[PDB]
């Protein structure tokens, strides 16, 4: 299969300053027609990709020239000068020389902001759920930065991950963070077999976990 | 003049049953220039399913074509595309788009039409309040489970209460949708002023005011 690879995957910047995507494929994207179909293409929030560059280097109409793209064979760079607001949203290259043509993982262009330690909340299971069968625990994971975060389970001292969801917003336009949502499902008997439920946080803004916890008492 | 691509899709399809999608175009002739289908999904990205060119032959991803058929009426200005033995994973938005001659890239896309693959029938959410363990700012919290089909809406105090708050994406769990929302307000305001999740599901025409009482011990 012909593999296109990004990188990075996520790139954060700052308004006004340059930022450069790579794309490479896993064998040449030179056409016999000796043509390059290597495009790239922009995606914002809730719109279709729209077409950035087709064959490499060349500019579609309406594209400013803060955009370019270079390189050949099997490494391509597409390169924003100064990234204003309006640039923001998910970078994908596509060949069209090999059938079956394929796209890029995706580069999410985001706005960067100071690193933020989440704000985590755990619930325990309501009594109306609960009269209901079911125990789901609830983790928040609120407004926090760079996305990366890891939350990990732990039931009377033992991790679980099985039967935990994970749900992650987009990045808040007001204050540019990110925010999480972490639940463990439990069947009311599963819940009942244990005391102690813990929600952990790691992220790069400490060296230790966020613990909250409370006991099923 | 204004090139447009407009695709005409069920919605909701049976797994194991037939996609049918119909994509109008105008501002430019089949005839000259081919049609591509693409659709979007969180767990595959974009993936490039075939195409119909200008002459009217065709060209398919090949772990697609045991299944999908694309098809073409020039003189109606419509590009027909059909997949058969539909599974869970083919949820997702279909687009089509057109293709820009030479340079073998989609220039014009339609707005796509999503697709949902599920067995389920129109049910209302079971809505649970969250509040913290019986044991400055207070969050507070709203699960809303076991719905279908998306999208429900999650307001605070009616939308009087509309800072502070995270809705997160909704999960599947069992054929059905599960999502929460968060809400971050002073403590001196909770529990002595009242909170309420307000959800409202359109598709099962119902709604749920579930006020955000205290635990006790």
């Amino acid at each position: 299969e012909l593999v296109m690879t990004q990188s990075p995957l996520s790139l954060p910047v700052s308004l006004g300053d340059q930022a450069s995507i790579s794309c490479r494929s896993s064998q040449s994207l030179v056409h016999s027609s000796g043509n390059t179909y290597l495009h790239w293409y922009l995606q914002k929030p809730g719109q279709s990709p729209k077409l950035l560059i087709y064959k490499v280097s060349n500019r579609f109409s309406g594209v400013p020239d803060r955009f370019s793209g270079s390189g050949s064979g099997t490494d391509f760079t597409l390169t924003i000068s100064r990234v204003e607001a309006e640039d923001l949203g998910v970078y994908y290259c596509f060949q069209g020389s090999h059938v079956p043509l394929t796209f890029g993982a995706g580069t999410k262009l985001e706005l960067k902001r100071a690193d933020a330690a989440p704000t985590v909340s755990i619930f325990p299971p309501s009594s109306e759920q609960l009269t209901s069968g079911g125990a789901s625990v609830v983790c928040f994971l609120n407004n926090f930065y760079p996305k990366d975060i890891n939350v990990k389970w732990k039931i009377d001292g033992s991790e679980r991950q099985n039967g935990v969801l994970n749900s992650w917003t987009d990045q808040d336009s007001k204050d540019s963070t990110y925010s999480m949502s972490s639940t463990l499902t439990l069947t009311k008997d599963e819940y009942e077999r244990h005391n102690s439920y813990t929600c952990e946080a790691t992220h790069k803004t400490s060296t230790s976990p966020i613990v909250k916890s409370f006991n099923r008492n | 003049e204004v090139q447009l691509l407009e695709e005409s899709g069920p919605g909701l399809v049976q797994p194991s049953q037939s996609l049918s999608i119909t994509c109008t175009v105008s501002g430019f002739s089949l005839t000259s220039y081919g049609v591509h289908w693409v659709r979007q999904s969180p767990g595959k990205g974009l993936e490039w399913l075939g195409v119909i060119w200008s002459g009217g032959s065709t060209d398919y991803n090949a772990a697609f074509i045991s299944r999908l058929s694309i098809s073409k009426d020039n003189s109606k200005s419509q590009v027909f595309f059909k997949m058969n033995s539909l599974q869970a994973d083919d949820t997702a938005i279909y687009y089509c788009a057109r293709n820009r001659g030479y340079s073998y890239a989609m220039d014009s896309w339609g707005q796509g039409t999503s697709v949902t693959v599920s067995s389920a029938k129109t049910t209302p959410p079971s809505v649970y309040p969250l509040a913290p363990g019986s044991a400055s700012m207070v969050t507070l919290g709203c699960l809303v489970k076991g719905y279908f089909p998306e999208p429900v809406t999650v307001t605070w105090n009616s939308g009087s209460l509309s800072s502070g708050v995270h809705t997160f994406p909704a999960v599947l769990q069992s054929d059905l949708y599960t999502l929460s929302s968060s809400v971050t307000v002073p403590s001196s305001t909770w529990p002595s002023e009242t909170v309420t999740c307000n959800v409202a599901h359109p598709a099962s025409s119902t709604k749920v005011d579930k006020k955000i009482v205290p635990r006790d011990c």
